[PDB]
């Protein structure tokens, strides 16, 4: 299907080029979440109106996708300019770069320490995972 | 309920499991389903207040759909290959569909909510029976599909169920939802581990039921629901604080202790299999069941909560309660390490 | 099964309709019986994922009977090239194909 | 852990029984006649009924 | 064979062992009006149970040697104390009222278990109906708090609901001014300095709760004194009672059964009233707590279960 | 005629269409007569006869049951009909809509597969023994009482539990 | 350090993360209404997930 | 894993063949610890219900002794036959597929060059 | 028969799409549950007629014999859902969030 194509278009070419396109696939992938999370959170804790629910979905999915596209192209632009392709702390700072834009889209600045944190150690942890070759979801061998 | 009732609704809930357990035929199984829903139903709703009929109902409606659901696939299956089981050319939707539909049954997350709730609503002994006899049936059908199952749905789910399970438990003064968000987490490691090693999954639900069984008898001693409510165990029944904390500290998975083998095994049987970072969260947030179940240690065998003045007239009654089952499974579920090498094969 | 107890007592609570070619009232096959009689004796014994790749000719063969997508495929499409040619004007149906056989008997 | 939208839960009955407020019990109230085959010409008899 | 299932499958059915006179009777009444001699010869004419009205020690002299325990072991409280100062901020009022209850409730099953157990009546001065009259006439004079009131109120409706009420209601009406003198004429010290608004609060919760209340479910009888003190005459008004109406018409053998688990099973007779609910009057720190629980438990023939102390010359324990 | 059993199965669709916007459930009940009744004549066009007319009988029964609930239980002062809201009416046309497109939309795409529109009809009976005597689906079901005796065990003892479930669940 | 910057960064954040998390997963309002709407996402996102790895 | 094996009857609890392995012995350290774990199950059942701990109930504690002793002779053998069970369908395996498990020569040290690392 | 276990599959996920999506009554969540039910029997009966398979028409029984106790099962629910609160809306049975 093409839609699994497209998500793999984002490991094609060495990290640091073709920066837009990378960054234009992990804001998709960003806004994938947050119209999922959208949708329990309005399934789940439903709010007062309908112009109101729909207003959360549209904050949580713009929010989710300035997080994916804050990692993807920080990841990329600092991949080139230290000319380290593959390099986890490429990846770190992608993913703090993600954080600090969720703190900043949150009024919280407890959020954005976190969220560079943890978010930048999962991200480097991704780029550690596709070097070695871990899979997250590895079929019965034994 | 006169005898006649209790012998015909008891055989039934008992008969249905082992319809599904022995049965060739797929519809056969889902009959045994029918046979645990239909039944447990008068049980669940039997003090009739508001609370159990809501309970009793919230029940009915989630498991009926799971069984519709479970339905279609043996149905579409037969359209497909003409055969009542599933083969290994059985179309992969069909399968998916099951395994949705049965964690809907089990209470694994997110199919979850219903069972925290549902548990609140009913007596102590019943959820006892919903929280254990009641998971064999679903699972002795997902066990007999193991090579069929995709493990990335089945990781989802028990990732999720680890996690939500081990959230869920943290926040509750309950003690039948500390019991539900439990059995939820536990799940989890069942269901993780099955496509791979279906033995290690009997392995945890064994030990969790052998776990859980004395957990709920000891609050049905004192029909004890909230944590103030079993903070009282000093002043009440003083001699089974020594047992309750180790039966919290072995669902815990702590070591020495005999609930620590099933996540050991799992762990170990995943990282076989290169399951790494699935299993390497799945241990991170085990820790936090460890934490809710340390506050109740806490509260009950390590500080004496203040007691009041009517419990002085509890004190010169006397009870005939526990029974010889209770300490016979307190110890096993708890001091059984040392033969761990006889219990995973 | 779980508890394999039908095989342990020797009995047959729902065993013995399982399957297509399974014994029928009146002795009467079911469709695609012979198909499915050979797959099932094709894959006994071998094992499940043995059976899933050195029985792919019987079941290919059975699954093509039960559904016939390749049968309902292949008269599909020469019923569409004969509309083709009608339309064009250069195959007219024989008398046997419109209505007007000498029936047999 | 208190959070703000639950700061209206409250625990949970120490038996399970949890007060309702009454419920309205409303019965089916009918006219039987005047012009009822039994009501023998003029009775107007109004009924309360349950079922 | 303790009472069970198995043991009412076989053959022991409560209604069987009924006759006209398995009832339960309540003799209630004012401070001094006469309930000890009345309840005493109602039950005695009548072939009944004479159940004394549960106190401070109730369940101290039911279990165990029946002597009465150090106060410490039997609820804190004192009478005589309520009655020297009623309004002492050691919470004494309510914990008085409150270990009452729970007595009275224990008082209640037992009388109850014989009624279902023999088919024999019992007749009870007081119980847990007439209870409150005494709760709300400390309240009315300030002798407990708000707080206090909704805590009895709930272990009340935790624990009444689960019982039948009494076939009879037997009151006694005696007016406060002759109440009072017989107080005074009575000779404890310390009950001579009841206010008379306390007794009138308790003749006006009697009046305006207890029996319109009862009348619902029960035959009440109403006697002035001088029809009282004749008890041969109240006798002779109860068996001629129809009993048409309240809960026990609606029992069979198995609503029989369940309620017999429930009133032999002590621990979950009294299971409501130690709710973990935290009124200072009642609440006991652990220090406290754990040494009377401790000093309790070395007492002659309360360390162990019963049928297993040496000490009090229990044989054969290594086969027990 | 050769589009006979393509409409009785888009009838079937769209009673289940109805059901699904769950107006009040006097309607409710009547789409499912409808239903079973269409579906009904779907078991009797394949061959069916007395699993055609049971589905039917049963579910007559069922509804008179379910009627007699709707009058006590689940009846409002203004009970919803499909027209009755705005909403729900959009849907049932915008359903409907649907079915016209995905049946178009997957035709266009497989023209075999799944919706055949170009060979409605050729393909409903497979085979069939043209001498034969004994195949009604009557005899299949019959088998219960010799050869599946099995599922007459389980299907007779979930009927006799079921008293004793319902007793006590509607027990005072 | 020791008393502030130590605790906030590891025990304290992370005891403040968890109990967040608590929070959100909890407050839920009891209904059936919403838990089936819920599982009617995570059904499509199953549905969705098996298309996309066809 | 082991299942669907050949000759494997269903729900047999200990196969005629398991008669070939030697039984365990009676003190096994297995068996003895369960011996103990009974003994404790009968002075929990004591503190449970009130009574002397040690002293009280000395049939009740013979018998949890003797139960979990007589259960646990019988689950060590049935252990013992499934852990037979496993070697030998392992090692009949590499029998039957030699070329999956080849035999190696391993180089001895004076020929392998294990790189060096100064610890400064 | 293509075409109609399309239609008729297409008629399941209707029902449970109607099942999932609660409006008010209980009762009608009770209908969709009976619409499931319906549209699963009628295609294993015309599976089980189409393979010519007279061994499999039992079941289709069996589907409608364990049908009905939970339908009966659900009604007798739906009982002392009334007598509660006097209405089978669904909004009402919400006590157990705490
Ligand atoms: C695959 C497994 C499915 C994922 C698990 C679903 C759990 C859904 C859930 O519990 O969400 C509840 C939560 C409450 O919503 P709410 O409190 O309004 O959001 C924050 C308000 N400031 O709603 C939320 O906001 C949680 C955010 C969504 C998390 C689940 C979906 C994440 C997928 C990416
Ligand atoms: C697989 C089995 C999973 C456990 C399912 C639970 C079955 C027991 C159902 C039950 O009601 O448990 C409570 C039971 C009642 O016994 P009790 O607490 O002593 O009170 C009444 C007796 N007079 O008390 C018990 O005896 C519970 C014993 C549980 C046995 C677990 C064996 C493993
Ligand atoms: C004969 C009585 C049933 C066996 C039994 O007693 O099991 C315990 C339980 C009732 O326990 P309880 O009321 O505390 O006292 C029982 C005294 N034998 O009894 C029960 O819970 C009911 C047991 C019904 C299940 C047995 C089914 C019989 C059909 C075979
Ligand atoms: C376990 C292992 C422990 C060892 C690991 C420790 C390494 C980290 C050490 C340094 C961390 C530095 C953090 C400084 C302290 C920040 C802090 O504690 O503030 C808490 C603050 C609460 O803010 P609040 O607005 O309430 O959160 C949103 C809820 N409404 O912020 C919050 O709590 C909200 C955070 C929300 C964002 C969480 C990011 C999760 C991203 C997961 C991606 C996968
Ligand atoms: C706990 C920490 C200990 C960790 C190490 C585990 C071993 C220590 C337990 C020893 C118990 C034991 O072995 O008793 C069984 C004994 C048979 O021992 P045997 O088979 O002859 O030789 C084994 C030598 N280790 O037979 C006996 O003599 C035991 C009979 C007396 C038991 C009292
Ligand atoms: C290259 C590195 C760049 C580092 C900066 C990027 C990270 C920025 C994180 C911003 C975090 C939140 O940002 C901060 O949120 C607070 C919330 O208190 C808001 O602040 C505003 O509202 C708050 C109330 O909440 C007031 O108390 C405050 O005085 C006012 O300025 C603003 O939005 C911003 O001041
Ligand atoms: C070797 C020791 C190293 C010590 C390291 C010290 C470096 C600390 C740098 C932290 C800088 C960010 O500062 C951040 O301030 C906010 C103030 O709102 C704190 O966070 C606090 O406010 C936020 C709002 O943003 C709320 O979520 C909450 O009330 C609380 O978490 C964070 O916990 C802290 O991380
Ligand atoms: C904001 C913090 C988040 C931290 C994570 C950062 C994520 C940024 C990276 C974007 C990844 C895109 O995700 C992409 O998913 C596809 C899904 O097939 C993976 O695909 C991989 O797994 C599939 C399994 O289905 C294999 O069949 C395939 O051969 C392989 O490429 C890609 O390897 C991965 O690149
Ligand atoms: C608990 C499992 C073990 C028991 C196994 C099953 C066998 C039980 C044998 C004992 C049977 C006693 O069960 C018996 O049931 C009947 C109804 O059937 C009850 O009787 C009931 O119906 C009769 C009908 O005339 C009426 O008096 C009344 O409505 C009620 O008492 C009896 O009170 C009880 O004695
Ligand atoms: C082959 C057939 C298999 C048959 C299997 C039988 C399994 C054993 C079932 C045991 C059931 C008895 O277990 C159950 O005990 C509890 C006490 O804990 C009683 O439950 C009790 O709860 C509270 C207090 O405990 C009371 O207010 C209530 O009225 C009462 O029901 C139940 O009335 C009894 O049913
Ligand atoms: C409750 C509402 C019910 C309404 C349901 C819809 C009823 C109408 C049925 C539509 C189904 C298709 O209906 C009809 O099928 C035939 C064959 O079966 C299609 O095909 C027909 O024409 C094609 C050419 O296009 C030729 O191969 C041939 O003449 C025939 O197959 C027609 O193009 C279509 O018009
Ligand atoms: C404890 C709960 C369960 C107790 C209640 C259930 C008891 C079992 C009663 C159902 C008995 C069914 O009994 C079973 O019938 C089937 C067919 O009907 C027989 O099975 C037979 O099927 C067909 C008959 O045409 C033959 O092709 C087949 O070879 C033969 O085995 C079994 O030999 C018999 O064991
Ligand atoms: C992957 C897992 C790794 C982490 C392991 C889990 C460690 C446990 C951390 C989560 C639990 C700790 O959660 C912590 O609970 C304390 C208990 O006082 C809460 O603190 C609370 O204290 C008391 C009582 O609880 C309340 O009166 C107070 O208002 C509240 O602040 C904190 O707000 C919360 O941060
Ligand atoms: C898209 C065309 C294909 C057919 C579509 C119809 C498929 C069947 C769907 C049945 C479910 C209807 O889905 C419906 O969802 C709405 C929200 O939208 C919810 O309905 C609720 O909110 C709506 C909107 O205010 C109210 O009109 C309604 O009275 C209330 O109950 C119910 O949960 C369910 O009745
Ligand atoms: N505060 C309080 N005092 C009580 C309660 N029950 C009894 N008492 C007191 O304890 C004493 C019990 O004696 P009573 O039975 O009521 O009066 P009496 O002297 O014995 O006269 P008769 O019993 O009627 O024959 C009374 O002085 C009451 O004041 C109670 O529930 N609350
Ligand atoms: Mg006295």
């Amino acid at each position: 299907a093409m839609v699994k194509r497209f998500f793999e278009s984002y490991h094609e070419v060495p990290d640091g080029t073709q920066c837009h396109r990378k960054t234009y696939i992990t804001t998709a992938l960003g806004g994938i979440c947050g119209i999922i999370g959208s949708a329990y959170s309005v399934s789940l804790n439903p709010a007062d109106s309908t112009l109101e629910a729909v207003a959360r979905v549209g904050r949580y999915t713009f929010t989710a996708a300035a997080i994916g596209a804050m990692f993807g192209l920080t990841t990329c632009v600092s991949a080139q300019v230290r000319e380290k392709p593959d390099d986890p702390l490429n990846y770190f700072i992608g993913g703090c770069a993600g954080g600090l834009t969720l703190g900043a889209r949150t009024h919280s600045y407890g959020t954005a320490a976190m969220g560079c944190v943890y978010m930048g150690t999962a991200a480097a942890l991704f780029k550690i995972g596709k070097l070695e070759g871990w899979e997250l979801f590895p079929t019965p061998k034994v | 309920m006169n005898p006649i009732t209790l012998a015909i609704i008891y055989f039934t809930i008992f008969l249905g499991p082992v319809i599904t357990m022995s049965s060739t035929n797929l519809m056969l199984m889902w009959v045994g389903l029918e046979f645990s829903l239909l039944a447990i139903i008068p049980m669940l709703i039997n003090k009739k207040n508001p609370r159990s009929t809501e309970a009793a109902t919230k029940y009915f409606v989630t498991q009926a759909t799971a069984s519709m659901i479970i339905l279609l696939a043996i149905v579409l299956n037969y359209k497909q290959l003409g055969t009542w089981m599933f083969q290994q050319q059985t179309n992969g939707l069909i399968l998916n569909m099951t395994l949705m539909a049965l964690s809907m049954k089990l209470g694994l997350a997110p199919f979850h909510f219903w069972l925290p709730e549902v548990t609140q609503g009913i007596p102590l002994h019943m959820g006892l029976i919903l929280l254990t006899w009641q998971k064999i049936a679903p699972l002795s059908i997902l066990i007999q599909i193991y090579p069929l199952l995709n493990s990335t749905i089945i990781l989802m789910l028990a990732i999720t169920s680890i996690f939500m399970g081990a959230w869920g438990g943290l926040n509750q003064t309950q003690m039948r939802k500390i019991m539900a968000y439990s059995s939820i987490a536990h799940m989890g490691w069942m269901l993780a581990i099955l496509p791979y090693n279906p033995s290690l999954t009997l392995l945890n639900l064994m030990i969790y039921i052998i776990l859980t069984a004395p957990m709920f008898m000891a609050l049905m001693l004192n029909n004890s629901m909230t944590i103030n409510s079993i903070s009282l165990l000093w002043n009440k029944t003083p001699a089974m604080l020594t047992m309750i904390s180790l039966m919290l500290l072995s669902l815990g998975g702590l070591p020495p202790l005999t609930g620590f083998l099933p996540k050991w095994i799992i762990i170990t049987e995943l990282m076989k299999n290169n399951c790494l970072i699935m299993a390497t969260l799945m241990a991170m947030m085990a820790l936090l069941n460890l934490f809710f179940y340390t506050r109740l240690i806490y509260s009950t065998s390590l500080t004496m909560f203040p007691t009041n003045n009517n419990s002085k007239m509890m004190t010169h009654q006397t009870k005939t309660k526990p029974n010889l089952m209770f300490s016979t499974l307190a110890i096993m579920s708890t001091m059984t390490l040392p033969l761990a090498p006889q219990l995973i094969t | 099964p779980f508890l394999d107890i039908q095989k342990k007592l020797g009995i047959s609570l729902d065993r013995h309709f399982m399957f297509l070619s399974a014994e029928q009232p009146y002795k009467n096959a079911a469709r695609c019986h012979a198909f499915e009689k050979e797959w099932i004796e094709c894959a006994h014994g071998i094992g499940g994922t043995r059976a899933k790749k050195e029985c792919k000719i019987e079941f290919d063969d059975f699954e093509e009977c039960l559904l016939r997508y390749k049968t309902m495929r292949r008269m599909h499409d020469i019923k569409k090239q004969r509309e083709k040619l009608m339309k064009e004007g250069k195959y007219t149906p024989p008398p046997h194909h419109s209505g007007r056989e000498e029936p047999r008997p | 852990y208190p959070s703000k939208e639950t700061a209206h839960w409250k625990p949970p009955p120490w038996n399970d029984v949890d007060i309702l407020k009454e419920k309205a019990v409303t019965n089916m109230t009918l006219n039987f006649g005047p012009q009822h085959p039994a009501a023998h010409g003029v009775l107007r008899l109004v009924l309360e009924l349950s079922g | 064979l303790r009472y069970g299932l198995l043991a009412a499958i076989l053959g022991d059915k409560t209604t069987k062992k009924l006759h006209e006179y398995s009832r339960v009777i309540t003799v209630d009444g004012n401070i001094c009006s006469g309930k000890n001699k009345l309840a005493k010869e109602i039950a005695q004419q009548l072939g009944m149970k004479h159940y004394p009205e549960a106190g401070i020690q109730y369940s101290s002299t039911t279990t165990g040697d029946g002597r009465p325990l150090d106060i410490e072991f039997s609820g804190s409280c004192s009478l005589e104390k309520f009655y020297d100062d009623p309004k002492s901020n050691d919470g004494n009022s309510y914990r008085l009222q409150s270990w009452l209850y729970a007595s009275r409730l224990l008082q209640y099953a037992d009388a109850l278990e014989h009624l279902l157990s023999t088919g024999q009546g019992v007749v009870l001065e007081r119980s847990i109906y007439s209870d409150f009259v005494f709760l709300e006439a400390m309240y009315n004079q300030g002798y407990i708090r708000k707080q206090c009131v909704d805590h009895y109120n709930e272990i009340k409706r935790l624990t009444l609901p689960e019982y039948l009420p009494p076939h009879a209601v037997i009151y006694i009406d005696v007016p406060v001014p002759e109440v009072q003198s017989r107080i005074q004429k009575k000779g404890d010290p310390h009950e001579m300095k009841v206010t008379s608004a306390y007794l009138q609060d308790i003749e006006n919760a009697y009046k305006k709760t207890f029996l319109p209340k009862m009348s619902e479910m029960c035959e009440v009888l109403v006697y002035d004194s001088w029809e009282a003190e004749d008890p041969t005459k109240v006798v002779e008004d109860i068996e001629y009672l129809k009993y048409n109406k309240g809960p026990w018409l609606k029992q069979d053998d198995w609503t029989f059964h369940y309620l017999r688990m429930l009133v032999q099973d002590k621990t979950e007779v009294l299971n409501y009233t130690t709710i973990p609910v935290y009124l200072p009057e009642i609440t006991i720190g652990a220090h406290q707590g754990s040494r009377i629980y401790n000093s309790f438990r070395e007492l002659p023939g309360r360390k162990y279960a019963p049928g297993y102390n040496a000490e009090v010359g229990d044989k054969w324990i290594w086969l027990k | 005629m050769n589009n006979y059993i393509f409409v009785l199965s888009s009838l079937f669709l769209v009673g289940c269409l109805g059901l699904a916007l769950k107006p009040s459930p006097i309607y409710g009940g009547l789409g499912l007569i409808v239903s079973g009744f269409v579906g009904c004549l779907m078991v009797l066009g394949f061959g069916g006869s007395f699993l055609g007319l049971m589905v039917f009988l049963i579910y007559l029964g069922g509804m008179l049951v379910v009627f007699g609930y709707t009058t006590a239980m689940a009846t409002e002062e203004y009970p919803e009909t499909w027209g009755s809201n705005w909403l729900i009416l959009g849907f049932l046309v915008l359903g409907v809509i649907m079915e016209v497109f995905l049946i178009c939309v997957l035709n266009y795409y497989d023209e075999v597969g799944v919706i055949n529109l170009d060979g409605l009809g050729d393909w409903l009976m497979y085979e069939v023994d043209d001498v034969g005597v004994m195949l009604e689906g009557g005899i299949g079901v019959a088998a219960m009482y010799s050869c599946a005796t099995w599922m007459m065990v389980v299907a007779g003892w979930s009927l006799f539990a079921g008293i004793f479930i319902i007793i006590e669940i509607t027990r005072d | 350090l020791d008393l502030i910057w130590l605790e906030k960064t590891i025990p304290k954040s992370t005891s403040t993360l968890h109990t967040n998390m608590t929070t959100l997963t909890t407050n839920q309002k009891g209904l059936i209404k919403l838990y089936f709407m819920s599982f009617l996402i995570n059904i499509i996102l199953i549905i969705i997930l098996y298309s996309i790895n066809l | 894993m082991m299942n669907g094996r050949p000759g494997h009857e269903p729900l047999k609890f200990l196969p005629d063949e398991a008669r070939s392995l030697p039984p365990p012995k009676l003190n096994d350290p297995r068996l003895v610890y369960m011996g103990l774990l009974g003994y404790c199950t009968g002075l929990m059942d004591n503190m449970l219900r009130m009574r002397p701990v040690m002293r009280a109930g000395l049939h009740r504690q013979l018998l949890f002794v003797t139960s979990f002793v007589f259960a646990g002779y019988f689950y060590l053998k049935r252990q013992n036959y499934l852990y037979a069970v496993k070697d030998h369908d392992m090692f009949g395996y590499i029998k039957l597929h030699p070329e999956d498990f080849p035999e190696k020569e391993k180089k001895t040290y004076a020929e392998i060059l294990e790189p060096f690392h100064p610890v400064r | 028969m293509p075409s109609t276990f399309f239609n008729l599959t297409m008629a399941f996920s209707l029902s449970l799409l109607g099942t999932l999506m609660f409006r008010s009554h209980l009762m009608s969540t009770l209908l969709c549950l009976e619409g499931m039910v319906l549209s699963l029997f009628i295609m294993t009966s015309v599976t089980s007629l189409n393979s010519n398979s007279m061994s499999s028409m039992p079941i289709p029984i069996t589907i409608l014999v364990f049908a009905a106790c939970e339908a009966a099962v659900g009604l007798a629910l739906l009982v002392k859902v009334s007598n509660t609160y006097g209405t089978d809306y669904v909004q009402n049975l919400n006590l157990l969030q705490c």
